[PDB]
């Protein structure tokens, strides 16, 4: 006796459906965590480590030993994923524009978009419309954005929101509690009173406090996206099945399989540029327990920001000369673009 | 491979892909850019839309939904090169008729 | 809002089955649409959707409304849906304040969604009649007494009635009756033609036709925050303060809006007489007392004047803020220990202050305190004002000024509260499912023992039914019952914090 | 995979190569000299020996 | 109008009264009737029954037609509300006329 | 002081036991005085004064004990007391300078008083998830799950 | 006819092409590759292979 | 080198539950009522389906069910049970 087996069914691709992945899903898809900066053992054999990059439990890049995960050789190993995790969250550089647009769209205090219910009515009418095209969705993006930038208070929470401004490349700030050209509101009193002890211990703060702005850095921005009401999400034009907004902020990365990045000369660009990320993480975790000041802590944080950005593409401009890249490098974008 | 020093065969550029289109040759274009250059065979899980291996889908933990396609190797490479970039092409399957 | 959704989904499934709650969560995640379209999006037939939405309207988790061009949509009530687990406290409160009659009244009120006066009184009487024997019975008089005591105290209140649809808009009637609500008769009970007693039932003419009623939940919530504040002052100063606070609040029940940050002041002359005769405090001693509670820097109560005796006002908004911050301090204390509460209180009072300006105050040395401050960023309780010295905005030339914002913190924890509850409940469901074989076996053998238990009893079955492997396994089910009891106790012993947190955030709302 | 190595140890190594560059002999002299040095840097007596004995041990 | 309109007046011309229509011009554009122009062929406004007849002839839906934007001069000229079809009669080098249908958005 | 670091700074280390025993003993007396004052149980208006403790009074008491052979200073003991308010333990009140031998404020003098905690331990801190460190990583779909979490299973027992 | 059937004169440019074709892979194969791909994932586009 | 385990230890221990008589009475009512309500006709299980072939026992041990009685004068026109 035996159960009938459907041997093979001829199958044809119908669609390619793009989308993002949330860090939880990202863990679920990968195979091993990688936790080591180094890649070979100290001994003479040049054998690869068991938990570093280039562990052959992810793939093969040579002819003489198999991939452990599926026990076959370089001829037919389809490659498998690992993952790494970052101590502090990070902007994706790619979707950076999306992050700033979302932050401009939402209310910074209550996470509800600043729409009147008539506007919501019209706009959900446009959404039900059959045959939505990319051009058309761009159009609703334009009209949404226009009808929402010109509004200052929030109907839902009763507060009012400033504007978001670039404060250097790959960091963003907001114009909330500055001194205002419309003259400051009585809330300036509690502002002033809040720096009382700071001024008493440091009088140099007093000349400076009038220039303060809202410090929405990646971590607090991430905490904000965790809270958008489920109703609003489609009105941000994101397909709710593709991805939640939190995925635009990343706390884990995939290491691609070895077959993407073979290694014999014996370096390969991504295999080493990625070693720097895992290096810097080890630093900040060691630095996490040092008793060091806030200063160098946030430096070693944003240095990840520089590194991830260079991991995706190498042509960024707003990089100061003292840690500007020393040489050309092939991120992902460089190997997709070009003749 | 690329050149006569290493016996690389000859390149059928984009500009001959166009001349082959104009004649309306559909089987010769397929033959001359897939089944001779770099045809390859791959496992796809129909339920989740990701790739799998050896008839298994490590993502879903099952061997029932997987299926084997013919595909250019360069495309197989392209998807794996996009996922890590945090852009994910999920595949939706259907019958061949 | 994924955590909320995970709660309500499984709660609606618990209370109505796995066939309806998909519909409920679709409306909860989309707001309002007519039936034609939701039928398609859920991929479910007309009849199933109808027999669902009738139920949800009955318990008013979903509403309905006629919209433009005459279509009727169903509006999900995003809050009401997830208020359900608050029922235990309603039952507890009504049994505390009133006899068991009101307790059995309220359970029927919620279980059926809505009932008319004759319906509720008759049903509650009928089940009560099972609770005593020997021809003893109760009258509708006492039940009506309890109900009207609920009504004038505004804990139980009328439904929305229909408009005069029988004599308005002649011709084709509107798609829906479009019920209406008013306050004029809204605690006014109708005079029932029914008289007499509850009657026992075979289990096989209405004057108040359509006059349904429902408990006023927010009346309980007002009472709860009153409970919290009086408990707080009793813990802080004495029970006597609790009575006088209970006094001016029971005067202030209808003198101010439920969500107002304050109350219009009563005089100590009025409090001196409104206080119960069981208290021996004199007027001058009373006045000096309220002087102390008004002088308390926690400032729950303010003076605001002296016209016609001692004017005194309770500060509702700051009372809520006080309890919410106390809860914040409590959770950080237990989650990380007292020294964390120290540093948090430092920044709480020293609104902006640096690490090198607090190590003296905190008297905990370097290489442990600075790290201790950094870990607190991971839970977003802190902030850092980073004011720059130069237009360069270089990190070497800015001041790293710590800060705290209360509202952001409280909003965050609410998610942690929800997911905590969800994990506990889904854990119980997980064990119950995986133990379903044990449960089915135990229920079967318990039914077997229930058979022949006393009628037609014999000894050949009173020891053999537990003889098998259930002997070491019954204690596993009993231990499982202890686990169920522990997690259930967590259910009730979580959401008091949710009450105070939610009240504080909702009262923060200006609604411009 | 280059170990950080003791600061004094690499200071000595630098003397090794600064010595062989004087005579400007073919490079493999430098590398093999380094190997012999590392082999010699595996005993307590040499480690505790005064730096003058180290200055001579590179020479030999 | 002689020299244009104020921004407020320009704004009101889209929503003043949905029951009324107030197409706007300047004398500039009416010094010549564009139908007399060489470069533009003849138009006809087309009727619902013939709409059904045509899209039956080819078995289409109206989203599968070419387009003419409302703001286009002749569209303004005949004042056609969007969602209609106009027949275009393209002259040819011979007696054969070239007929073609275009949908207004 | 940036060089001597007072009595607390010793041999390039910090006498943790010394300051901690000061903290615990000073609150011991603060709560003792508060409870004995309230045991009078006559009038809250007089408890408004009787419950509070003078910094000079408690300094005299604690130096009378002589726990530490190193000197206990006036402002030192005052700052030791200043930790308890931020420990959420004591209250503060200022009166005229005629109290005590010192009168440690210009024309004024300031007192301390033990304080009850406003609320019991919450229900939330009784939930294991509240204490769970992998809270972000626990998912029903995740390999760490409520259907798998050890902290909960172990929390069933005690 | 191609240049004008959409109701507007559409140049044969990287901008013009974006307004004439809906699919993702093709445009990403001509110009503006990175931006097309990233924003395409943001909108959650399905892309029928035709 | 060796990646941390899945469950690290914790220094603090969650606070034990408090015990109360009225509250225990509530929890009692809890696991009672949650099983009681599922009998009220608003609860819906799967409608009877997939019976192999007719045999008369389903005539004697037949299940009894009748259509519910909502208020016909409160819900829209399409409400008929
Ligand atoms: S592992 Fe257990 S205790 Fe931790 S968050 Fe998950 S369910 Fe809660
Ligand atoms: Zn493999
Ligand atoms: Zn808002
Ligand atoms: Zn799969």
């Amino acid at each position: 006796k035996e159960q009938f087996r459907e041997t093979d069914v001829a199958k044809k691709i119908s669609h390619i459906c793009f989308g993002m992945k949330s860090p939880e899903e990202m863990r679920q898809q990968a195979h091993i965590q990688v936790v080591s900066k180094n890649l070979y053992s100290q001994d003479n054999q040049h054998a690869p480590l068991l938990y570093g990059v280039l562990d052959h439990r992810m793939g093969t890049s040579e002819k003489d030993r198999p991939c452990e995960t599926c026990g076959k050789n370089l001829a037919d190993c389809l490659g498998h994923y690992g993952y790494i995790d970052l101590e502090l969250p990070c902007f994706h550089v790619g979707y950076f524009r999306a992050v700033i647009g979302i932050l401009q769209m939402i209310c910074k205090t209550c996470c509800h978009i600043m729409l009147s219910q008539e506007e919501k009515k019209q706009f959900l009418d446009y959404l039900k419309r059959p045959g939505l095209t990319y051009l058309q969705k761009r159009g609703l993006k334009k009209k949404i954005s226009d009808k929402c930038r010109k509004k200052n208070i929030c109907h839902h929470c009763g507060a009012f929101n400033g504007t978001v401004k670039k404060c250097g490349l790959l960091k963003i700030i907001h114009e909330k509690y500055k001194t205002n050209k419309k003259v400051v509101d009585p809330i300036v009193s509690n502002f002033l009173q809040s720096f009382e002890t700071a001024i008493e211990h440091n009088k140099e703060v007093e000349p400076l406090l009038g220039r303060a702005q809202e410090n929405l850095n990646p971590l607090v921005v991430l905490n904000l996206f965790k809270r958008i009401p489920a109703e609003d999400v489609p009105l941000l034009l994101m397909n709710p099945e593709a991805g939640k907004p939190s995925d635009l902020i990343l706390t884990r990365l995939l290491v691609p399989p070895l077959c993407i990045r073979p290694s014999v000369v014996n370096e390969d660009d991504l295999t080493m540029k990625l070693t720097e990320i895992i290096f810097l993480n080890d630093v900040i975790k060691k630095h996490r327990i040092s008793g060091a000041k806030t200063q160098m802590i946030m430096e070693d944080w944003d240095f990840l920001q520089l590194q991830c950005a260079l991991y995706i593409n190498s042509e960024l401009s707003g990089i100061p000369l003292n840690m500007a890249p020393k040489k050309w490098t092939r991120g992902f974008v460089q190997r997709l673009k070009g003749k | 491979t690329e050149g006569r020093s290493r016996d690389g065969g000859l390149r059928l550029g984009e500009m001959e892909r166009d001349c082959l289109i104009g004649y309306g040759a559909s089987m010769l274009l397929l033959e001359r850019l897939m089944i001779s250059s770099d045809a390859f065979e791959v496992d796809v899980c129909g339920q989740c839309g990701l790739l799998g291996y050896s008839g298994w889908c490590h993502y879903c933990k099952s061997s029932c939904h997987v299926s084997s396609l013919r595909i250019p190797y360069a495309c197989k490479l392209l998807f794996q090169e996009l996922q890590s970039m945090n852009i994910i092409p999920r595949l939706k399957l259907s019958k061949y008729n | 809002t994924q955590a909320e959704i995970k709660l309500c989904s499984l709660l609606l499934q618990e209370h109505f089955g796995e066939i309806v709650e998909k519909i409920g969560v679709h409306l909860i995640r989309t707001g309002s649409q007519p039936l034609r379209v939701i039928a398609h999006d859920t991929g479910t037939s007309l009849d199933q959707v109808k027999k669902a939405l009738c139920v949800l309207v009955q318990h008013n988790l979903v509403s309905y409304q006629v919209h433009k061009r005459g279509v009727v949509e169903y509006e999900a009530q995003c809050s009401r849906v997830l208020r359900m687990l608050r029922y235990p406290r309603y039952i507890y409160t009504t049994k505390t304040l009133y006899s068991d009659t009101g307790e059995l009244i309220v359970e029927e009120l919620l279980l059926n969604g809505k009932l008319t006066m004759s319906a509720v009184v008759k049903k509650v009487a009928d089940r009560l009649t099972e609770t005593m024997e020997d021809g003893k019975t109760m009258d509708y008089a006492e039940v009506s007494n309890t109900f009207v005591r609920l009504a004038d105290t505004h804990f139980v209140q009328r439904c929305p009635s229909v408009p005069t649809t029988e004599n308005s808009d002649p011709g084709p009637p509107p798609p829906a009756p479009t019920l209406v609500i008013n306050e004029k008769d809204m605690y006014l009970v109708p005079k029932l033609s029914l008289i007499g007693k509850g009657k026992r039932r075979r289990s096989s003419p209405i004057p108040d036709d359509g006059i349904y009623w429902q408990a006023n939940l927010d009346r309980f919530h007002q009472h709860f925050r009153d409970q919290a504040i009086v408990s707080a002052v009793a813990n802080r100063m004495d029970q006597t303060s609790s009575e006088i606070v209970r006094t001016m609040l029971r005067m202030s029940e209808i003198t101010t809006s439920s969500s107002a940050p304050f109350t219009q002041p009563l005089s100590s002359n009025e409090i001196f007489r409104s206080l119960p005769v069981g208290y021996n405090i004199s007027k001058q001693v009373l006045d000096q007392y309220l002087t102390l509670l008004a002088d308390d820097p926690l400032e729950f109560v303010g003076k605001s004047g002296d016209s016609g005796g001692g004017m005194y006002v309770i500060n509702l908004h700051k009372a809520l803020a006080s309890l919410a911050t106390a809860t914040l301090e409590s959770v950080v204390q237990e989650r990380f220990g007292s020294r964390c509460a120290r540093i948090f209180r430092l920044v709480l009072q020293k609104k902006h202050i640096e690490q090198k300006q607090v190590e003296d105050f905190a008297m905990i040395p370097a290489k442990e305190a600075k790290d201790m401050l950094y870990k607190m960023l991971s839970e977003n309780f802190m902030s850092l004002q980073e004011i720059p010295k130069t237009p360069d905005h270089a990190p070497s030339r800015t001041f790293y000024l710590y800060t705290v914002n209360i509202l952001s913190a409280a909003r965050m924890l609410l998610h942690r509260c929800y997911k905590s509850i969800a994990n506990l409940i889904e854990r119980r469901q997980f064990e119950t499912k995986e133990n379903k074989r044990l449960l089915e076996k135990s229920q079967r053998v318990e039914a077997i023992i229930a058979s022949m238990q006393a009628t037609g009893a014999e000894e050949a079955q009173l020891q053999e039914i537990e003889e098998m492997i259930t002997a070491p396994e019954r204690q596993q089910l009993e231990t499982l019952k202890r686990n169920v009891n522990k997690l259930d106790a967590s259910e009730i012993q979580v959401d008091e914090t949710i009450f105070l947190l939610e009240s504080y955030i909702e009262c923060t709302m200006k609604r411009q | 995979e280059n170990e950080q190595v003791s600061r004094s140890q690499q200071r000595g190594l630098r003397r090794v190569r600064d010595l062989c560059r004087v005579l400007q002999l073919p490079p493999t002299f430098e590398d093999t000299a380094v190997a012999y040095y590392q082999q010699a840097y595996r005993h307590s007596g040499i480690r505790a020996a005064r730096l003058q004995k180290k200055e001579v041990l590179v020479g030999c | 109008v002689q020299q244009g309109m104020t921004p407020s007046a320009k704004q009101s011309l889209v929503d003043m009264a949905p029951k009324y229509i107030l197409e706007q011009f300047l004398q500039q554009e009416l010094l010549i009737n564009i139908t007399e122009h060489e470069l533009v062929p003849e138009h006809v406004v087309m009727t619902k029954e013939e709409v059904t007849e045509l899209l039956a002839r080819y078995k289409l839906r109206e989203n599968q037609l070419p387009r003419i934007q409302a703001g286009d001069p002749v569209a303004r000229y005949f004042g056609i509300k969007r969602g209609q079809v106009v027949k275009i009669i393209r002259p040819s080098e011979t007696a054969g006329r070239y007929i073609t249908y275009r949908l207004v958005q | 002081r940036s060089v001597t670091g007072g009595a607390w700074y010793s041999d390039q280390d910090f006498e943790s036991e010394f300051v901690e025993v000061l903290n615990q003993q000073c609150f011991k007396f603060l709560q003792s005085k508060a409870e004995t004052a309230r045991e009078s149980k006559q009038n809250p208006m007089i408890q408004r004064n009787s419950s509070f403790a003078s910094s000079h009074e408690v300094w005299k008491y604690i130096c009378e004990l002589g726990i530490s052979k190193v000197e206990l200073s006036m402002e030192d003991i005052e700052t030791i007391l200043n930790t308890l308010i931020y420990d959420g333990k004591v209250e503060m009140t200022i009166i005229a300078a005629k109290e005590g031998t010192v009168g440690s404020v210009d024309g004024h003098m300031k007192l301390y008083r033990a304080v009850n905690p406003i609320i019991p331990p919450t229900g939330l801190v009784r939930a294991p998830c509240g204490l769970c460190p992998v809270f972000d990583d626990c998912h029903e779909g995740g390999e760490i799950s409520p259907s798998n979490c050890i902290y909960m299973t172990e929390w069933l027992e005690f | 006819d191609l240049m004008t059937y959409k109701g507007e004169v559409l140049g044969i440019t990287r901008f013009g092409l974006a307004k004439m074709k809906e699919s993702v892979l093709m445009l990403a194969s001509f110009e503006k590759t990175a931006d097309h791909l990233f924003d395409a994932a943001y909108f959650g586009q399905k892309d029928s292979v035709c | 080198l060796k990646p941390p385990p899945l469950f690290p230890d914790t220094d603090y221990k969650p606070v034990p539950l408090k015990t109360g008589e009225g509250e225990e009475y509530m929890l009692a009512l809890k696991q009672e009522l949650r099983e009681t309500m599922k009998r009220m006709p608003y609860f819906i299980e799967t409608p009877e389906e997939r019976q192999d072939i007719e045999r008369y026992s389903k005539r004697y041990m037949k299940v009894y069910k009748e259509e519910w009685i909502p208020d016909w004068r409160r819900l829209p026109r399409e409400m008929m049970p």
